[PDB]
DNA sequence: GGTTGGTGTGGTTGG
């Protein structure tokens, strides 16, 4: 993350991390929503144009970090994927529209101070929640600068929900309604955002309603890390939820 | 069922050095 | 070390 801090422990039961078997790398971040199903960005595993395509095979899920680095003995826990589903229309060649892929474990993880899931955003919950100047909260392992340097540890980043529009004449890229903008703008006197490396990460909220938390965006693209003037673009998971219900309503945990 | 509620978080009455900006936020 | 680093047996945990 760019220009947050560290998580305290327990500070995201949800957030996961996803890593690459061989090379032995760090490849994203993905929250669980679940015992059994992970949601994660699909660009993660799927980008023709750099040779991303990765499988059920290359990819390990250890759940419960904290330290980058280390292998958390006894707290963290490492899955094996079952199945991935990217989203029919991935749309990786121009813009990444529902930038969004989920992925079944192989068997289900233990809850634990450390392992718990993440809500799921509701019709309602969408409507109030998801507004401009409204913060979120953004985590993980990603570079600490665009280009360099890295955490040995987990950041948080409080940003700020950007005005749809605002959004938009930031990027050339051609945005869309599976997308939501996030920050601090460049005059507004507070910075960070997600960064390369970021991707899959969840973008919680807290309803003052229950009180519990909720996942609403996703890390998906934006150009550069805290650029002045540039925001990031998360996954409406919102906007997506029913095809995001559908699959765990049908070969799911 | 039990989602989004921290077990060393909500879980335990406590809250993190910043969720409050969160709230604050909201108005 | 170790499926781990070391701020080195404590910690988000053994020994
Ligand atoms: C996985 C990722 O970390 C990353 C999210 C980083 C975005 N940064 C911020 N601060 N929100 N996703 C990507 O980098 C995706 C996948 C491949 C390229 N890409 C980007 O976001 C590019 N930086 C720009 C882009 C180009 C083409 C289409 C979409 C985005």
């Amino acid at each position: 993350i760019v220009e947050g801090s560290d998580a305290e422990i327990g500070m995201s039961p949800w957030q996961v991390m996803l890593f690459r078997k061989s090379p032995q790398e760090l490849l994203c971040g993905a929250s669980l929503i679940s015992d059994r199903w992970v949601l994660t960005a699909a660009h993660c595993l799927l980008y023709p144009p750099w040779d991303k395509n990765f499988t059920e095979n290359d990819l390990l899920v250890r759940i419960g970090k904290h330290s980058r680095t280390r292998y958390e003995r006894n707290i963290e826990k490492i899955s094996m994927l079952e199945k991935i589903y990217i989203h029919p229309r991935y749309n990786w060649r121009e813009n990444l529209d529902r930038d969004i892929a989920l992925m079944k474990l192989k068997k289900p993880v233990a809850f634990s101070d450390y392992i718990h899931p993440v809500c799921l955003p509701d019709r309602e919950t969408a409507a109030s929640l998801l507004q401009a100047g409204y913060k979120g909260r953004v985590t993980g392992w990603g570079n600490l600068k665009e280009t360099w340097g890295q955490p040995s540890v987990l950041q948080v980043v409080n940003l700020p929900i950007v005005e749809r529009p605002v959004c938009k004449d930031s990027t050339r890229i051609r945005i869309t309604d599976n997308m939501f903008c996030a920050g601090y703008k460049p005059d507004e006197g507070k910075r960070g955002d997600a960064c390369e490396g970021d991707s899959g990460g969840p973008f919680v909220m807290k309803s003052p309603f229950n009180n519990r938390w909720y996942q609403m965006g996703i890390v998906s693209w934006g150009e550069g890390c805290d650029r002045d003037g540039k925001y990031g673009f998360y996954t409406h998971v919102f906007r997506l939820k029913k095809w995001i219900q559908k699959v765990i309503d049908q070969f799911g945990e | 069922a039990d989602c989004g509620l921290r077990p060393l978080f909500e879980k335990k009455s406590l809250e993190d050095k910043t969720e409050r900006e969160l709230l604050e936020s909201y108005i």
